[PDB]
């Protein structure tokens, strides 16, 4: 009741609780002490923490049963950004352990009691042509976000490159940057297939390493180096 | 004296009774010019030293 | 009620609020105490902040609920000018959090309570014929503010050149300022394809 309140006989009064302003980037992280229905008319149990927000009320006073913790700050992503959940809250309302959720750009969210990010708020993975990136799945059969639906196995990698604005999902792991190594004509790389074995000489346009190569070093008898150094044009440099 | 740019084409003016032969290697053309040319390297010509 | 006023036996007059003179190059950044509704007729919750321009009141004085947080200058926009938006009103009235939005020239605009310039009053790329710029589409398919509406897709680069009166979009990013190189006949570069390598 607003105005000057005249406690009764039996009531002792201790202090003066202010009510939180709630702004779209704050909200309330609190706890319950006793089972009891808050004015949103949701029964609480005790020890269930929940989030108030400007949705519910603009300006809502911890009650005498909730105990806050403490503001929570909004976790707003960029078109750029992304951020990886530990613990979600699932459809049940429960937190989801040991599980992680990944939350795509521009979702200005809020961080439910109990959910973590993994490191924050972190950049996506924008690529270009000469760009790329070696991944590793984690888990089996993810076959998710693929262009061609393509299902990689647990622990085997792939190559995504090219105008992708890439997110690493909860399986993949991205293991290296990789950048295409641009070769014109009459020149190019040793790469070695490590998942036949074999090595090749790619001569041509700007190659870019495939998900199972890794540049093979040619090493050259001794005494030969010295005359691809030394004899650039033996036609004019023969004196010496 | 000062230091030539390696972005440029390089250019080696013949005069009218020298000749110079440059080694396209890219194409494995070579090809001998002479005259008031200058003759321009492409990107693997090489000259005849 | 102008004039000297007598308070009653049950008011106590603690002090005279002054109302604060608004120019067109100001306006009142205010936050709501209480639920309330003000003298335009719409009304505030707790918490919510506003701006008072001269479209609403010459001078307003700030109310025994609303609290000054300060005045607010005007953000002006020449016609060679351009400003990021941090977190841009939506047409809801709240925030668009995340998300930023471009103003082209000649705008004079007030800052929303919650916007913020990225970096201030930014100058627009003016190209010459010789000179140009080297972009990088943060996002995908802009295909938005270009002549052929090409649409590029995220993290490919592109190249806009010529007598161009160009302002970079929220979603593109400006890599380096790019320079033609006179060059006559008989003179040359040797460019680098690196899309094919040759």
């Amino acid at each position: 009741t607003v105005g000057a309140y005249l406690p009764a006989v039996f009531e002792e009064v201790l202090d003066l609780v202010d009510a939180v302003i709630l702004t779209e980037k704050t909200a309330l992280h609190l706890r319950a002490r006793r089972n009891f229905r808050d004015f949103r008319g949701v029964s609480r149990r005790t020890g269930e923490e929940w989030l108030v927000t400007v949705q519910d009320t603009e300006a809502h006073v911890p009650d005498v049963h909730e105990e806050v913790l403490g503001v929570v700050p909004i976790t707003t992503l960029g078109p750029h950004n992304y951020c990886v959940i530990l613990d979600p809250v699932g459809p049940d309302g429960k937190n989801q352990l040991g599980q992680k959720r990944v939350v795509k750009g521009e979702k200005s969210f809020f961080l439910q009691p109990g959910e973590q990010l993994e490191q924050g708020i972190q950049d996506v993975y924008v690529l270009s042509e000469q760009q790329g990136l070696l991944l590793r799945a984690l888990q089996p059969l993810e076959e998710g976000e693929d262009e061609e639906k393509v299902s990689h196995q647990a622990g085997d990698h792939w190559l995504i490159r090219g105008p992708l604005e890439y997110v690493p999902s909860a399986k993949v792991e991205v293991v290296e940057e990789r950048q295409a190594i641009p070769l014109d004509e009459n020149e190019g790389i040793y790469v070695q297939d490590v998942k036949t074995g074999k090595v090749r000489a790619v001569i041509g346009s700007t190659y870019m390493l495939t998900q199972d190569e890794v540049l093979w070093e040619k090493e050259l008898p001794p005494g030969v180096e010295e005359l691809l150094n030394k004899g650039q044009d033996p036609l004019a440099d023969r004196g010496e | 004296l000062a230091p030539r740019n390696k972005t440029r084409v390089v250019s080696y003016r013949v005069p009218h009774n020298a000749a110079v032969q440059v080694y396209d290697y890219r194409e494995k053309r070579a090809r001998v010019v002479f005259g008031p040319e200058l003759v321009s390297l492409g990107p693997e010509e090489q000259f005849t030293v």
